[PDB]
């Protein structure tokens, strides 16, 4: 946002791009596009009228998107042809997409550990708990 | 009426009673104290000799010509060729602090001996580049490595096998066989975020895999990664992460990452920033080069850090089970002289939700109550003593009174 | 902080409620008892004496539950209607059940486990008000209970509850008397001690109230002195205190 | 120059050119912890202190008679107290007493009051205070006097997002100092504060603070001597009774019996004499002695 | 490794008593000091060049101290100007190309640059001010009761230093790193200043707030200094007392200036046990309150002792006043179990200043004898900012 | 060379520009409370041979407290624009500032600037946002509003006297303040601001409206008896915004219509309640 | 408050703060010279839907016909910001479609966009 | 809650 202290050198950086992002008017082929992940810290400057006023925006996918997102990071693995990836979306919540890639990522890795070649879904579902860290043990009193 | 002490009250009482050699003896001590005095500073100055070579190897003659004819060369970078005519270059060289100037090789170099972004050496007074220089080697960075192996083997970790599986699979296998991770096409994770209570093995099972790495292991200190001077901090994490890319096989250890891995928030009123930026240095940079990361509280890191693009396995390091802590109490034992019998399967279940540390001062503490009796093999009886000092004296209150109601 | 419920064990044991509840104690008037044989005096202290306040009870500190027993209160008010309520109705049923007098004591152990019961269920205020007892019965005479709001009661000889307690209560220690406490004495101390202990000097008589129970005949009558004989036993006093001068 | 009086952090001072060394030069103290050294002595003396003739007696035990007499100490083998706290309600003289013992002490004065060691940068709070027991060392016997102490000695909180925790290490610091590792020689601390319950346990623990010195709202015959120290210089008739105006003013701070002596002059000035009289006083001890009442008797009878 | 600069203590002289064998010691002691200051003195006047004085020539004078960055080859380094600029200097040959590293202070000719010395012992003053050389006075028999918390302190800082052949004979690694916590006014530091007196290795002692700069890298540099000190000089003991100033828990804070507090304590968390071990530099860390210290810089294997320090019991009570009125001159009806049975729970600090107190509560009466009433009336006048806080009558 | 110092206008010294141009006859009525300040903070810079001819040291303090817009401030206004010394206004919330160790040092920089340049009034408007009864601080917040409070104890009386820095003070509330800051010696003169009573608002109409331009048939009069507790504001109000009723329509005289059309917009202040809270 | 009716410099410059809750705003905020004029600006007038269109909606090429009037109903409590993006989401539509918007087609739909999609 | 705030600096 803005703070003699030493940022008055990013603050000039950004004053700069400020500057020339209003320099140039539209019907150009100078399209910008600029990529936050924390958009309450930004100046309210750089998104006023002729600067990135056109937000985009990213949300957390829903379960269909997630269900998907599973896929598009399983095509280059041998992943088993019965693997319910819209059951996996359901047990994935709260899941941002890079985690979706996680469970992906370790699920492969889990069944290297087995000796096996084509992820099973237990695999997956294995992924979908060392992915956040959890441990999954059979706790007695459910039966 | 607390009377003030009149001056013919003061007269007396320091007169009146005292022992005849009070006035004597207390010069005595005066005089010591004024005498050390005087005795330190005759001879406080101690030389501090200065790291000049034996007499033999010196060329006194030869050393004032070195003075003479050689001159300082201020080191700079090329950060442009502007080859004007291609045949009269003018050289854009950075002096670092001084300032950018466009300058012109004297005539010792060749003009095609300084490529573009090398370090060139300039004269102080025109700036002219009289030499190419080596790339950087950071003196800090270069000391970072781990140069000497550390002696603890994989054996010495105990009750973390899951643990160290998992990072066997991300710090040693994709490493030393390449083939597991190819045949399925699995992405290696290039990083694991060891987390777990204070004292469970994160730097232990650190140490282990650097004593069987095969590879370069750079122990990142985190103290050296926030300097005094702007940027200077990020221009270290570059230095280092660059210095991986060059060896082939690196591993890079950033223990501790808390203290250059805090959550982001704008306090550009300040030199934080300073630091924060150091770690957007370094979230670019993660995001054959294999990085590790220790944080007993992995909470304050910053989400972004943690997501599964640079961090894409977190290890949790627990508290051991009751079937590790019999094993975490044979790695620290077998070099201590028990008597053989004890029942280290006993002690265990005496240390309930005890790291893997505190395992270990049961096994230093019993000794010490080993030693403060003159015996020297540290029966079991010791060690029950020992959990009791160790573990019980500082787990909780749940006391007898309070504790009449468990049976 | 432990201090949320009054039902809520402090990690040293100690139910904060009933501290804060007890010590609120303090922001209320004065209220004392003497050593006295052949009798016993509550003498209480009219905090609110403004003059718009037109005067009806003439005891609002001065409450009688029984034909032979009566007590004072020092907390809250609405808390201490609901007591000396449940206090009467207390002792009434006794003289019906038993038709005799409720002893005393086990009047101020019934209220007690009233007042304490308030402290160990949930949701209920603990109850405020401590409150002094006198009184006679067939079994130990006249008699002083001392009220908590953490409902622990005790016998007492002399002492004073709310404003100025500590000052009060070391006073009566000063001059305690025992076995000479008759009441003429017990009267001059009373408002001696009151002298002090309410800072506004002169003990203007409308400004204290002095309520005593004596043994007449096996009658027991509590008696509450009108304005004009505390003028004179203020007068009393004021003659005892210009003697006392003399030293200089 | 002798080799021998270059010690370790001196200010020698190098020559433009040829960088010799030529002079010792002063020592250096921070330019802010050097405005803290009392240069001009305070004008309270000891006479204008009424009522308080036995704290200012107890605070010379401390304050003067171990630094002037040390002797009487070493032989009775007792150790020397070295700090004083001065709590009380407030405007009763404790910065009176201090003062006062500024204007007769002999001794460097040092005055370090309320928020003059929390600064910003951190570290540096901590820093202040280093130089501060350093220039009262080499210039002992030395009296730091801290006044308004509830400011950087609080009662320490545990450290979070909201707790002080500068305040806290420039805390850590003087409790330190005081008596810490190394033993302090010939530096005495007379703090002053008036809430003596939210200092924290180490700082009024006896080696610190010896002395836990109590000023009270006067009594009597202490607002009548503070009503004749402060109306010695008035032009007071004939009749003008100060015992009872003092008799009029029950538990008046001892700064308001002032009060009534500058408001009692006050209704002078607006009349345009030089004398003041009784009822010019009577009729100023209810301005400056005012009070607030609760204004509600609902809320005056919830408690009866 | 110097070895350990061990500090400087005179002998003791005692009997205290202010006798003629009081005396005839401290002559002793003063006899053999002038005797050596006479050496000294004597050394410089009866003690009444062409290699050294060509070198200092070549050096001239000043000599500038930057850091060395680069040997790039034999007679060529790189040296870092002290305003962080660089320089090709040349090597010249009095200089030693064994000292000369990277990182090492190098000493620069002033005209030409040009490395002409390596400056060793470079710390800084910061940390140079840490090591105590003047041990303290106060001996293992000054601090009273304390048995069990002094053997304690006894097993981690004296004894693995006289006795090495018991712990390595046993498999034990000597417990290093000390926390000694308790009430305000126990002996905690007084301990510490007692293992001065009486170790032989080298004491650097801190504050816990003289390692905290304002500088972003001064704090966990200085810290990251102290522990090269003290490792250099070979057994050394580190005081950090008062740590609670710099190790409090661990939170996100939204204050930079807080995080680099912590980033200090990370540093201090990692200086001590971390990768690349430490070597023999035991830690006494001193604090009131061990309940706001993070879990992980008390955590077994940087602290390994917590020394717990409770306030006197009866026993300790007794022999503390005694430790404190041993120099005093008390009267004969000066039976100390009247204030000392008191439950009360007077402190150590709180005994010295009943002892402070008497004694000048007997200037009061004119008397250099403390009768018993003396200590009585002290006990009470030296017992304020405690005065009575506890529950009413409510338990039985 | 010495050069001169320069303390000009470090924490806003009222320059010679900065004149508030509010002369005392201009605010209305404040009779007494005009005289009790002009004898504390402008009188004894001119006449102190006069306070010291009695022996009683001029009054240094003066907390002007009384509710909301009756004119409190205005009378500060005055002051500077009638006074010799060094006015420096300061408001209660400009010491708040953060970075611990800011506000409390803005505090010993006020009276730094007004002891250099003295004798100088030193006016710390909306005093209750930084002195409030100290209840005892448990977060780092409520501690350094309190390090500001004791920073402005330490100054006002303590160690270190001052010579002629006459401090003058205004809160809406007069309670809530410390009682240290209450203690005759740092705001010796607690000055009352009551609503207008009617005779006072005659006076204070008389003021602002002698320079607006009436028409002879406004009898102001007529609005200062209705018995409604209008306060300062409320009359610069109901005639401020009555001229602005008159400029709407074009007229250069406010009228008397415009007056009552003026006289229920300024008065009726309810509107909202909720008609259950009575 | 007080950098408005205060001692400094009264000033020239004017303050224009706008509310979303004027219950919430404090009195004194509401005064002659600290902040007057309570002016109500509720959503789109009824008619000004047109003219907000009209201002708003002639911009973009459109040759044919409006039937503005049940774009005023197809559109009741829309916020205005809404209406400005419903000509600009039609453009959207058309930008799609094809180059020219013909139709009022694209308004309902686009009336429907800048409601259903703007919630 | 309201966070009082301490500071560093990049020399
Ligand atoms: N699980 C364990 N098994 C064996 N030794 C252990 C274990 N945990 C701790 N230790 C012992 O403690 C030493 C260091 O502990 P550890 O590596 O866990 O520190 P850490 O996790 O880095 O602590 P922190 O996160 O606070 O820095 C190990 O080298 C070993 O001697
Ligand atoms: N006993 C006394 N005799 C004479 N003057 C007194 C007495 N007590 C207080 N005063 C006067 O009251 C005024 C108030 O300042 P004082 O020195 O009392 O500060 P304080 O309120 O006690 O403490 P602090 O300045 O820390 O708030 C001073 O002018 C002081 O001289
Ligand atoms: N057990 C003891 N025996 C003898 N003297 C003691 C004892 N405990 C404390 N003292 C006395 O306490 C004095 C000062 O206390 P000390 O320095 O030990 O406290 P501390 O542990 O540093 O306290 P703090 O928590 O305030 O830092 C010493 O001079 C010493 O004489
Ligand atoms: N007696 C008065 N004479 C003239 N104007 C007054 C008077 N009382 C109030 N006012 C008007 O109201 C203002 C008073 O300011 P006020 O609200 O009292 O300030 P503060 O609340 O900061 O003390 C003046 O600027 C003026 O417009
Ligand atoms: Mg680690
Ligand atoms: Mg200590
Ligand atoms: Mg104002």
């Amino acid at each position: 946002k803005r703070f003699k202290a030493g940022d008055r050198e990013v603050q000039r950086t950004m004053l700069e791009l400020l500057n020339q992002l209003d320099g140039f008017q539209p019907n150009t082929q100078v399209k910008v596009i600029a990529a936050t992940n924390r958009v309450d810290i930004l100046d309210p400057a750089l998104l006023r009228s002729g600067r990135l006023d056109r937000k985009i925006e990213f949300p957390m996918p829903n379960e269909e998107a997630r269900a998907r997102i599973m896929q598009i990071h399983s095509r280059k693995m041998n992943v088993s042809p019965d693997v319910n990836y819209e059951e996996l979306a359901r047990c994935t919540d709260d899941f941002n997409g890079a985690q979706c890639k996680a469970v992906c990522v370790e699920a492969g890795m889990i069944a290297l550990r087995r000796g096996a070649t084509e992820l099973t879904h237990e695999d997956y579902m294995e992924g979908i708990l060392e992915v956040q860290a959890k441990k999954k043990a059979n706790l007695q009193y459910y039966a | 009426p607390i009377r003030a002490l009149d001056e013919g009250d003061i007269a007396l009482l320091k007169t009146y009673g005292q022992s005849t050699y009070s006035r004597q003896i207390k010069q005595v001590e005066d005089d010591i104290q004024q005498l050390l005095k005087k005795i330190n500073e005759l001879t406080g100055i101690k030389e501090s000799d200065t790291g000049l070579a034996p007499p033999a190897l010196w060329d006194l003659a030869a050393d004032k010509q070195t003075l003479q004819s050689e001159q300082p060369l201020q080191v700079a970078r090329c950060t442009k060729i502007i080859n004007a005519d291609s045949e009269d270059p003018k050289y854009i060289i950075n002096v670092k602090q001084f300032a950018k100037f466009v300058v012109d090789l004297s005539d010792q170099v060749a003009p095609t001996d300084i490529e573009e972004g090398m370090r060139v050496g300039v004269d102080r007074n025109k700036y002219q580049i009289h030499i190419p220089l080596p790339p950087k080697i950071d003196p800090t960075v270069t000391m970072m490595q781990v140069e000497e192996k550390p002696d603890v083997t994989y054996s010495d970790v105990g009750g973390c096998k899951e643990q160290i599986e998992k990072l066997r699979e991300v710090v040693e296998t994709p490493l030393l066989h390449p083939e597991r991770f190819v045949n399925l096409g699995i992405e290696p994770p290039k990083g694991v975020l060891l987390f777990g209570p204070p004292g469970t093995g994160k730097t232990l099972c650190a140490r282990a895999v650097a004593n069987r790495t095969d590879a370069c292991f750079i122990r990142v200190i985190g103290s050296e990664l926030v300097q005094k001077y702007v940027g200077e901090g990020a221009r270290m994490v570059r230095e280092l992460f660059e210095m991986a890319r060059t060896k082939k096989a690196c591993l890079i250890f950033f223990d501790e990452i808390d203290a250059i891995g805090g959550a982001r928030f704008d306090d550009g009123a300040g030199g934080d920033n300073e630091v924060q930026r150091t770690m957007l240095e370094l979230i670019n940079q993660l995001d054959n080069i294999k990085v590790l990361m220790a944080t007993n509280r992995p909470d304050t890191l910053d989400p972004a850090l943690m997501r599964p693009g640079r961090l894409d396995r977190k290890i949790e390091f627990s508290l051991p089970d009751l079937e590790g802590r019999t094993h975490i109490f044979k790695i620290h034992a077998r070099s201590m002289s028990v008597e053989r019998d004890i029942r280290f399967e006993l002690l265990a279940r005496l240390c309930p939700n005890s790291t893997g540390a505190e395992i270990r001062s049961v096994c230093t503490e019993a000794g010490m109550f080993a030693i403060r009796a003159r015996r020297k093999i540290a029966t079991e009886k010791d060690f029950l003593e020992a959990v009791n000092k160790v573990i019980k004296s500082y787990a909780k209150f749940s006391a007898t009174p309070r504790y009449m109601t468990y049976n | 902080r432990y201090d949320s419920r009054t039902t809520i064990f402090s990690p040293e044991g100690r139910l904060y409620q009933v501290e804060y509840a007890m010590e609120a104690i303090g922001h209320a008037g004065t209220c004392l008892g003497i050593l006295a044989n052949d009798g016993v005096l509550l003498a209480a202290e009219r905090r609110n004496i403004h003059k718009l306040l037109d005067e009806v009870f003439f005891s609002e500190k001065i409450y009688k539950l029984n034909e032979d027993m009566a007590c004072s209160v020092a907390g809250i008010t609405s808390d201490a209607n609901v007591l000396t309520n449940e206090l009467r109705l207390i002792a009434q049923r006794y003289l019906l059940q038993y038709q005799e007098p409720i002893p005393c004591e086990q009047l101020v152990t019934a209220l007690c486990d009233i007042k304490q019961a308030y402290t160990q269920f949930g949701g209920k205020r603990p109850f405020g008000v401590s409150l002094l007892y006198i009184g006679w019965d067939k079994h130990y005479g006249f008699q002083l209970y001392q009220s908590d709001p953490s409902g622990n009661y005790g016998g007492w000889k002399a002492t004073c509850i709310g404003n100025n307690s500590a000052a009060a209560v070391s006073m009566l220690k000063q001059d305690y008397k025992e076995g000479e406490m008759t009441l003429k004495s017990a009267l001059a101390l009373a408002i001696k001690v009151l002298n002090k202990t309410m800072d506004v000097s002169k003990l203007s008589a409308e400004k204290v109230e002095i309520a005593t129970l004596t043994r007449e005949n096996g009658k027991t009558v509590i008696r509450v002195l009108k304005q004009k004989e505390v003028e004179q036993l203020i007068k009393k006093h004021e003659e005892e205190e210009a003697k006392a001068e003399r030293e200089k | 120059i002798d080799i021998n009086d270059v010690t370790p952090n001196c200010r020698v001072a190098l020559r433009n050119d040829s960088y010799t060394l030529h002079k010792i030069l002063p020592n250096k103290v921070d330019p802010l912890v050097s405005l803290m050294m009392v240069e001009k002595v305070p004008d309270s003396t000891y006479e204008m202190i009424g009522g308080l003739d036995k704290q200012i007696k107890e605070i010379k035990e401390v304050i003067e008679l171990p630094v002037k007499h040390p002797e009487l100490f070493e032989a009775l083998g007792i150790a020397q107290p070295k700090g004083v706290l001065l709590y009380g309600p407030p405007g009763t003289g404790k910065t009176l007493l201090a003062r006062a013992v500024a204007h007769h002490t002999d001794c460097t004065f040092i005055r370090v009051s309320g928020s003059e060691l929390v600064q910003k940068f951190i570290g540096e709070g901590a820093r202040m205070v280093r130089e501060l027991f350093v220039m009262a060392r080499e210039h002992a016997p030395s009296i730091i006097f801290m006044d308004e102490i509830d400011s950087i000695g609080s009662s320490r909180l545990e450290g979070g997002s909201g707790g002080d925790s500068e305040v806290q290490r420039t805390m850590l610091e003087l409790l330190n100092q005081l008596d810490g590792f190394e033993a302090t020689k010939n530096i005495k601390v007379i703090m002053a504060t008036n809430r003596i319950d939210i200092l924290d346990s180490a700082l009024l623990r006896p080696g610190r603070i010896d002395r836990k010195i109590e000023f009270p709202p006067p009594n009597e015959e202490a607002r009548l001597d503070i009503l004749k120290i402060h109306s010695r210089k008035m032009n007071l008739t004939r009749g003008i009774n100060l015992r009872k105006i003092a008799e009029l003013m029950p538990g008046a701070s001892g700064a308001e019996v002032k009060g009534v002596c500058t408001e009692a002059g006050m209704y002078a000035l607006r009349e345009r004499r030089v004398h003041v009289t009784q009822e010019d006083f009577e009729m100023a001890v209810a301005k400056v002695m005012q009070k607030d009442s609760e204004k509600n008797m609902s809320i005056k009878k919830l408690w009866k | 490794t110097k070895g350990p600069d061990a500090a400087s203590k005179l002998p003791l002289v005692t009997p205290h008593t202010q006798c003629r064998l009081k005396l005839l010691k401290l002559e002793r002691i003063k006899d053999y000091l002038l005797m050596e200051e006479e050496f000294i003195r004597n050394q410089e006047q009866m003690k009444p060049e062409e290699e050294r004085s060509k070198v200092d020539d070549l050096r001239g004078t000043p000599m500038s101290v930057g850091t060395l960055e680069e040997i790039i080859d034999d007679n060529h380094a790189i040296v870092s100007t002290s305003v962080g600029s660089e320089h090709y200097v040349s090597i010249l040959s009095f200089v030693d190309k064994d000292l000369l590293e990277p990182g090492c202070s190098v000493l620069l000719n002033h005209k030409v640059h040009a490395v002409i010395g390596v400056l060793m012992d470079d710390t800084d003053p910061l940390v140079t001010v840490m090591k105590v050389e003047k041990a303290p006075q106060e001996t293992y028999a000054d601090i009273g009761g304390l048995d069990n918390q002094i053997q304690e302190i006894k097993e981690s800082v004296e004894l693995p230093l006289t006795h090495p052949e018991y712990y390595e004979e046993m498999g034990i690694k000597p417990p290093k790193g000390v926390i000694l916590y308790g009430p305000p006014g126990t002996g905690k530091t007084l301990l510490a200043k007692a293992v001065a007196n009486q170790t032989s290795a080298t004491f650097l002692r801190v504050v816990g707030s003289e390692l905290i700069q304002k500088y972003l890298g001064d704090g966990p540099k200085l810290v990251r200094e102290l522990f090269r000190v003290a490792e250099e000089h070979a057994p050394s003991i580190v005081f950090i007392d008062e740590i609670d100033a710099i190790g409090t828990k661990r939170y996100d804070s939204n204050s930079g200036g807080e995080r680099e507090i912590q980033r200090t304590m990370l540093e201090l968390l990692n200086q001590l046990d971390g990768f690349d071990s430490r070597g023999d530099v035991k830690v006494i860390m001193a604090t009131n309150r061990i309940e706001t210290l993070d879990p992980a810089l008390i955590r077994p294997g940087r602290i390994d002792r917590k020394i717990e320090f409770p306030l006197p019991d009866e026993k300790t009570k007794k022999r503390i006043f005694q430790i404190h009125t041993s120099r005093m001159t008390l009267a004969d009806d000066v039976t100390l179990d009247d204030l000392i049975m008191a439950k009360d729970d007077l402190s150590g600090a709180d005994i010295k200043a009943i002892c402070t107190e008497a004694g000048l509560m007997a200037l009061r009466e004119r008397r250099m004898k403390v009768t018993n009433e003396d200590f009585k009336k002290s006990k009470e006048n030296v017992l304020y900012k405690k005065q009575e806080g506890t529950p009413e009558g409510l338990y039985l | 060379d010495v050069l001169p110092p320069e303390a000009d206008s470090s924490i806003m010294m009222l320059t010679s520009d900065q004149k508030p141009d509010v002369m005392y006859a201009d605010i209305g009525g404040m009779d007494i409370q005009k005289q009790e300040v002009r004898e504390a903070v402008e009188l004894p810079l001119t006449h102190f041979e006069l306070y010291k001819q009695i022996g009683i040291d001029p009054p240094r303090g003066v907390l002007m407290y009384g509710p909301p817009g009756c004119g409190k401030t205005m009378l500060a206004k005055a002051v500077a624009h009638h006074t010799t010394a060094a006015f420096i206004r300061v408001v209660g919330s400009e010491f708040v500032q953060k970075y611990l160790g800011e506000g409390p040092r803005m505090v010993r920089d006020v009276f730094r600037l007004a002891k250099e340049n003295a004798p100088a009034i030193i006016f710390i408007d909306e005093i209750d946002a930084i002195a409030t009864k100290r209840f005892d601080a448990q977060t780092g917040a409520d501690r350094e509003v309190q390090r500001i409070l004791l920073e402005l104890l330490n100054q006002m009386d303590g160690f270190d006297q001052n010579v002629n820095v006459k401090v003058i003070m205004a809160t809406n509330r007069a309670d809530t303040l410390d009682p240290a800051l209450l203690r005759p010696g740092r705001l010796d003169r607690k000055i009352e601001f009551p609503l207008p009573d009617r005779r006072q608002k005659r006076l204070i109409f008389s003021t602002i409206t002698s320079k607006m331009n009436l028409s002879e048939e406004v009898d102001l009069e007529d609005y200062v008896a209705r018995p409604d507790k209008i306060s300062g504001a409320d009359i610069n109000s109901i005639c401020q915004e009555s001229g602005m009723l008159a400029v709407r329509e074009n007229r250069y005289i406010v009228l008397a219509k415009d007056f009552e059309k003026a006289y229920k917009t300024v008065i009726k202040k309810d509107e909202q309640e909720h008609e259950f809270y009575k | 408050l007080n950098q408005m009716d205060g001692f400094d410099t009264l000033h020239r410059v004017k303050m224009i703060m706008a509310t979303n809750r004027p219950d919430t705003l404090d009195p004194a905020l509401l005064r002659p010279g600290r902040l007057d004029r309570k002016i109500h600006i509720d959503l789109p007038n009824e008619q000004a839907r047109l003219d907000i269109l009209k201002i708003h909606a002639g911009p973009i090429t459109k040759h044919g016909e409006i039937d503005y009037e049940a774009i005023v109903k197809l559109s009741d409590g829309f916020n205005g910001a809404d209406l400005r993006n419903v000509c600009t989401e039609a453009g959207m539509f058309a930008i799609r479609a094809d180059h020219d918007f013909v139709v009022q087609e694209d308004f309902m739909k686009a009336v429907r966009k800048v409601a259903d999609s703007k919630k | 809650a309201x966070x009082x705030x301490x500071x560093x600096x990049x020399x």
